């Protein structure tokens, strides 16, 4: 369950990227999306899910992702990516 | 459909090495690219793995560290440059071509081979 | 995951169906590859997906199995297919792995 959700989670984060390129009403559906998917993290308790999003998402938004993740940091990756998600929910607008 | 490798060479331990793997006859964009290795008398072990882009590269547990994978889809070239080279890695080197479909991890088509021996 | 290749050294003679095995540790599913290392050449894909056919590839060359046991089975022999064979795992588990097995090997036999 947990690692089908981490996919689901990395697929829709760049989803959610994409939607919001016009934005640099999507930012309170955004945060409402950043808000549930912290409840559900709540509930439960990058480079390796490559093959699963990619075979979601055949376009590579993921070396967009990742080097956005490691200029962030430069168990616990879920954390660094939720709290990238609630920082740009909060510059969404 | 091609891959030509770059030929065996000599080299001493701890030393480096650059293997080259040119591709022939389709897109190299469109085609992940693979490394696999095969110790005389030990059978074909995967040693590395890089994408479409540089957006993935993938490594063995026993080569993580020392060799690195890079490709160039503009001139159709596969690299993978070896650094630390240890006495366990004199073996043959294959330039595999993955299917298309990142769920599909497979080796489609093989290169010429490179016997990479230490002395 | 930990793929045996119980034939080993497989003694028959030419032109005879040859059935092989690729026992998983654990459930890899229909994520199974098979391999045939002819002597004096490099390695060919046959079936990529423990039933499948790849391109280039003659009917005789057919695969079944989908949980943790898988079988390749060649049929009528010919002069190259006296090799060596690999059963490479794909499963899609984080990391993703890429292990071949230890190489079951077709020989002809004699007296």
């Amino acid at each position: 369950f947990f690692e089908m959700w981490v996919t689901y989670l990395l697929t829709e984060t760049i989803t959610w990227k994409d939607k919001l390129k016009t934005c640099m009403k999507n930012c309170v559906c955004f945060d409402k999306w950043v808000k549930q998917k912290e409840d559900e993290w709540n509930s439960i308790k990058f480079e390796s899910f490559f093959f699963h999003v990619m075979k979601k998402l055949n376009k590579e938004k993921w070396n967009k992702l990742m080097d956005e993740l490691r200029n962030k940091i430069e168990q616990d990756a879920i954390e660094l990516l939720l709290e990238y998600l609630k920082e740009k929910s909060t510059i969404c607008k | 459909v091609q891959l030509v490798q770059s030929g065996g060479a000599l080299v001493r331990p701890g030393g480096s090495l650059r293997l080259s793997c040119a591709a022939s006859g389709f897109d190299f964009s469109d085609f992940e690219m693979n490394w696999v290795r095969q110790a005389p008398g030990k059978g074909l072990e995967w040693i590395s793995y890089i994408s479409k882009i540089s957006a993935a590269s993938f490594y063995a547990d026993s080569v993580e560290g020392r060799f690195t994978i890079s490709r160039d889809n503009t001139k159709n070239l596969l690299w993978l440059e070896m650094t630390s080279l240890r006495d366990e890695d004199t073996a043959v080197y294959y330039c595999a071509r993955d299917l298309p479909g990142y769920l599909e991890r497979v080796f489609d088509l093989w290169g010429q081979g490179t016997l990479v021996s230490v002395s | 995951i930990v793929l045996t290749q119980s034939p080993a050294t497989l003694s028959l003679s030419p032109g005879e169906d040859a059935t092989l095995s690729c026992r998983a540790s654990q459930s890899v599913g229909s994520a199974l590859a098979w391999y045939q290392h002819r002597p004096g050449q490099s390695p060919r894909l046959l079936i990529y997906d423990a039933s499948t056919r790849a391109t280039g590839i003659p009917a005789r060359f057919s695969g079944s199995g989908s949980g943790t046991e898988f079988t390749l089975t060649v049929s009528s022999l010919t002069s190259e297919d006296f090799a060596v064979y690999y059963c490479q795992e794909y499963k899609n588990s984080v990391p993703p792995t890429w292990t071949f097995g230890q190489g079951t090997k077709v020989e002809i036999k004699r007296t």
